[PDB]
């Protein structure tokens, strides 16, 4: 009976207090629908934050487990905790010499931070980050680390606006611990939290460099579980997103075999942010393409061209166009490109009512035919250009002429006037 | 990835 | 010439 709890809540009296609290702990952790709007308009929040400095730990616990699944709700819930003032006080209790209301602070800390960047950062700024992450050296508790890892990930979560940089990146050494775990759950959110911070300017890539967390992402690719390899493989890929130099740590991890393992995946976003990270590689210097045909992804590469749902095509376009820019230093490249079969299947893509697909082929096709025009001034036609217009390519060249954008029609236009004229 | 969880 | 997230 509601109104007899809320009594036992406003009491002075500590058995009275923990038998109330504790009837609102059960109801805010029923099985579907917890009557969390009902217990709040009460107004039994603002007693719960008070035992909360209680020093008998059982309402402590109570209260702080009451606390977190209000916070387990919408936003508007999750603020009454907030203006109730928990937060610096499920702070002070990461520091609790009991480790049940250190595991249930932590939690709360995870919910309330979890609601919105915006929460994100008021969890921060109370300075959650520097207790957590002593917990997460120091606890041998299973269930600790993983709600430890877990909030943490939260605390790293979002883009809108991501958190300040030199305020999250004292969770990078503490990370690059916990790729090492034995238990799945902490490797998961671990791998998660890595993804989020990675995401950025290369300086941020560089600081997860030098944590040394690189090689053992790169092993993590091929962990049997897929809940695993996502977030691993989404952080590789981010690390390749950075210089030649930061990309290079990536292959010299062994990545590439890895991730020609990946293309195979039995799950269509692993697939396809594999050949967005093989894209970001491609992108690189001439050796780091050639690194990427040496490890035979070429083939797969252009089978998943055509194959494989469009997302994952988008990917293999920009990996096949990437890896043609070497022309000037290397045409063999482009030769072997050629003799695999890419010129039908980027032709194919002209259609693609993706403008930026449209330009990214059209980018490739380009540097194929100044190789195919280069091997013909030494030897007499230009042998790629040939193979273009009798698989039905340079039509869709000359409607790319029609394509009212700018860099794309214009060129189409000079491909046709310079070599099917 | 859960961005919140309810305690039982 | 990197695509980001």
């Amino acid at each position: 009976d509601l109104p007899k709890m809320v009594e036992g809540v406003f009491s002075s009296e500590i058995d009275k207090q923990i038998q109330a609290t504790t009837k609102f702990r059960k109801l805010l952790s029923k099985e579907r629908n917890p009557p969390i709007e009902e217990v709040i308009k009460t107004g039994v929040v603002g007693r719960f934050v008070e035992f909360l400095r209680s020093p008998h730990t059982l309402v402590q616990f109570e209260a702080a487990w009451a606390l977190t699944n209000i916070a387990s709700g919408s936003a508007t819930q999750t603020q009454v905790v907030i203006e109730a003032g928990a937060v610096p006080i499920f702070v002070e209790l990461l520091g609790s010499p009991e480790p049940d209301v250190r595991e249930q602070a932590v939690w709360a800390l995870g919910n309330i931070a979890g609601d919105s960047p915006q929460c994100r950062d008021y969890v921060l700024s109370c300075g959650a980050l520097r207790p957590l992450l002593t917990l997460l050296g120091d606890s041998r508790k299973l269930s600790m680390l993983r709600n430890a890892t877990w909030t943490l990930s939260n605390f790293c979560r979002g883009k809108t606006p991501q958190p300040d940089w030199n305020t999250i990146a004292p969770a990078l050494p503490v990370l690059a611990k916990l790729v090492y775990s034995l238990d799945d759950e902490v490797l998961i959110d671990a791998c998660w939290a890595i993804s989020y911070l990675s995401d950025g300017s290369n300086d941020k890539i560089q600081a997860v460099i030098e944590a040394g967390i690189p090689r053992r992402l790169v092993e993590l690719l091929m962990h049997a579980s897929t809940s695993v390899q996502t977030p691993a493989l989404r952080s590789v890929g981010n690390i390749v997103t950075g210089d030649d130099v930061q990309t290079q740590v990536i292959i010299n991890c062994g990545a590439l075999p890895c991730l020609l393992s990946l293309l195979s995946s039995n799950k269509d976003g692993i697939r396809k942010e594999a050949c967005w990270t093989i894209s970001n590689i491609t992108a690189g210097n001439s050796a780091q393409i050639q690194s990427v045909i040496d490890a035979n992804i070429i083939p797969p590469l252009i089978h998943l061209l055509s194959h494989a749902d469009l997302k994952t095509r988008k990917e293999a376009c920009w990996a096949i166009s990437n890896a043609t820019s070497g022309g000037l230093q290397k045409p063999d490249q482009i030769r072997y490109l050629v003799a695999q079969g890419c010129i039908k299947p980027l032709c194919d893509l002209l259609a693609c009512p993706d403008n930026k697909i449209i330009q990214v082929a059209l980018d490739g096709l380009e540097n194929i035919l100044k190789v195919g025009e280069l091997d013909k001034n030494a030897a007499s036609i230009n042998r790629y250009a040939l193979f273009i217009e009798e698989c039905g390519g340079m039509e869709k060249i000359h409607d790319c002429q029609t394509n009212a954008n700018e860099e794309i029609y214009m060129k189409a236009y000079n491909i046709i006037e310079k070599y099917f004229s | 990835p859960p961005k919140k969880k309810r305690k039982v």
